[PDB]
């Protein structure tokens, strides 16, 4: 299936994934087309932080779902 | 039912090769706690303080982090006025944990992230912030045995 | 020159950060109320949720991804269809001392980048009968026990059997009975293998584990940045430039206000990429530790970054690319975003052209916020 991950500088990436893929294979797969390492992303759903150790599946994110990718962290 | 076999033997090497610098040593009645006490750095603002600390270790240790809190007042950018720290790999141990504590204070510029109001200050006026650690210092963290 | 490239793109990202991309504030306003939409209290003064979002929002602060300020580095000293022909090339793994990375370096005007990785290794393993076993739902990165067979749960979910005969697994998983350790650590240093079965089970299937993982790829990338090398009249001054971000400390902004990337210019080429070097062979981590604080921390924390909780203790390698800039166009690059920031965003110093960038994307995220959940 596709989703759509997109960022603050209003970049759009269409990812072909499986709703099995864990969170971390979607941040391999951004860094292969942005060339970003998967320890330096954060990924939100809706208002929610997308862990690494949990799958797409996790936060029923199915077909034509829009991701963001936020390339600042700030926490504390 | 008792401790588990990891926080008897990990007391032990802790009170045998304790970390230097660092005070550590169980709670007499509830080994599940640790009463820590931490030098304030030479060269930093908080010299001369002796920061208590209060280290717990849950039930689901090592799985999971030790709890931590200052409970002597300290201005830093990782600490809040509840004494909260901010900053887990269950191959990592209490002694990892107070080794990044104390860096903490050699350390305390604030990194980027940070976004509380103590960072914030110490990232816009860090000469009137460290005046203001070295107060809390001399209040809080001495005259405090 | 090579060296003005060094000097202007240092001095832009100083004075604007952020603004350096040359993206309009109603841009990152707009796009920032799109991510943070989810943030606003639903209950309550919506007008006070929604301003207290854009308060504690920071759209017009620098990203402080390594990822991204490399990405935008390429892009201003290459151009968008240079940075595109790079991106196409592949990474070389830096060779044990750096030989090949150095032999790469010509006397031009180059930029390197560098993508390094750590090998993120399994540390947990847990007890599963075949039956309960569901590799979708399962904690990833791990080693799973079962009766008949050990396998591997790697960060993508896929099992990896780890070779062992049924009868090897069958007294492993029969020989930890404890509850506390049907879910564990491997490799605790606190088990005595003489005292139980079960601690020298733990420790024989941690040996047998170790053993397999040398054979398996567990690297994923973890920093990123860039070199710029420029041309030199003499050999003998050719010096070198790293830019960073890092995404847990600081920002590209940072590192150039620090001079950190004037302070790893005084170590000179060889003893810079002798230092890159060692950080990937060294199987040593208060080596490994060292060598990264020392190249990657922000100025001042060089010896506080890679200590304790932090402590690097596994193995790096690190991975390179090099192409030639050319200045004229890294200096019209520059110069159009310049022309972009002063067309746009007016003042008599950087300072009030950053607080007006700011002012404005602050007011279009409002403006958004405000038109999707309140009536006007």
């Amino acid at each position: 299936m596709q989703i759509f991950v997109k960022t603050l500088t209003g970049k759009t990436i269409t990812l072909e994934v499986e709703p099995s893929d864990t969170i971390e294979n979607v941040k391999a797969k951004i860094q292969d087309k942005e060339g970003i390492p998967p320890d330096q992303q954060r990924l939100i759903f809706a208002g929610k932080q997308l862990e690494d150790g949990r799958t797409l599946s996790d936060y029923n994110i199915q077909k034509e779902s829009t991701l963001h990718l936020v390339l600042r962290l700030r926490g504390c | 039912a008792g401790l588990p076999r990891r926080i008897i033997k990990e007391t032990q090497r802790l009170l045998a090769e304790p970390v230097p610098g660092i005070k550590a040593e169980p709670d007499e009645s509830n080994a599940r706690y640790f009463h820590v006490v931490i030098a304030g750095p030479q060269d930093s603002p908080f010299e001369g303080g002796t920061f208590k600390l209060e280290l717990f270790l849950p039930e689901e240790y090592p799985m999971a982090a030790p709890k931590v809190r200052f409970m002597t007042k300290i201005y830093h950018p990782n600490v809040d006025k509840l004494g909260r720290i901010c900053l887990w790999s269950p191959a990592l141990q209490i002694r990892t944990v107070l080794l990044s504590i104390q860096a903490l204070l050699s350390a305390p510029n604030p990194d980027d992230p940070l976004a509380n109001d103590v960072a914030e200050q110490w990232k816009t006026n860090e000469a009137q912030a460290i005046e203001t650690a070295r107060a809390w210092t001399r209040l809080y963290a001495m005259n405090n045995i | 020159t090579g060296l003005h490239v060094h000097e202007k793109i240092k001095h832009m990202v100083k004075n604007y950060g952020t603004m350096i991309t040359g993206i309009p504030a109603e841009i990152l306003g707009q796009n920032e109320a799109e991510i943070s939409v989810g943030y606003v209290k639903k209950m309550g003064n919506m007008k006070e949720n929604i301003a207290e979002v854009v308060r504690k929002s920071e759209m017009t602060q620098p990203t402080n991804s390594a990822g991204k300020a490399s990405n935008e580095v390429c892009d201003l000293l290459l151009g968008t269809e240079g940075a595109s022909e790079f991106e196409k090339s592949s990474y070389q793994v830096l060779s044990g001392d750096g030989s090949n990375l150095k032999g790469s370096l010509p006397n031009k005007n180059l930029l390197v980048r560098v993508e390094m990785d750590r090998f993120n290794a399994p540390q947990k393993y847990q007890k599963i009968k075949r039956e309960e076993f569901n590799p979708e739902t399962a904690e990833k990165n791990k080693i799973y026990l079962l009766e008949d067979q050990l396998v591997y749960l790697d960060i993508f979910g896929k099992v990896i059997d780890l070779g062992q005969t049924s009868d090897t697994c069958h007294r492993l998983f029969n020989a930890i009975t404890t509850p506390f350790y049907q879910n564990y650590i491997l490799y605790d240093e606190y088990i005595d293998p003489e005292e139980s079965a079960e601690e020298a089970a733990m420790f024989e299937m941690g040996e047998i584990v170790k053993a397999k993982m040398k054979n398996i790829d567990c690297w994923t990338a973890t920093h990123s940045f860039t070199i710029f090398v420029p041309e030199s009249d003499s050999e003998d001054t050719r010096t070198l430039y790293p830019y960073q971000a890092y995404w847990t400390s600081h920002t590209l902004q940072q590192w150039f206000s620090g001079d950190k990337d004037e302070k790893l210019s005084r170590l000179g080429i060889d003893g810079y990429i002798e230092k890159l070097a060692l950080l990937g062979t060294t199987t040593d981590s208060k080596i490994r530790s060292s060598i990264y604080g020392e190249l990657f921390s922000p100025p001042g924390k060089e010896h506080v970054f890679c200590t304790g909780m932090n402590e690097k203790f596994s193995p790096l390698r690190v991975k390179f690319k090099v192409t030639e800039v050319n200045p004229e166009i890294a200096l019209q690059n520059l110069e159009e975003v310049q022309e972009f920031i002063d067309t746009n965003y007016p003042g008599e110093n950087a300072k009030d052209q950053c607080e007006l960038y700011k002012i404005k994307a602050q007011e279009a995220m409002t403006k958004q916020l405000e038109m999707r959940l309140l009536i006007e």
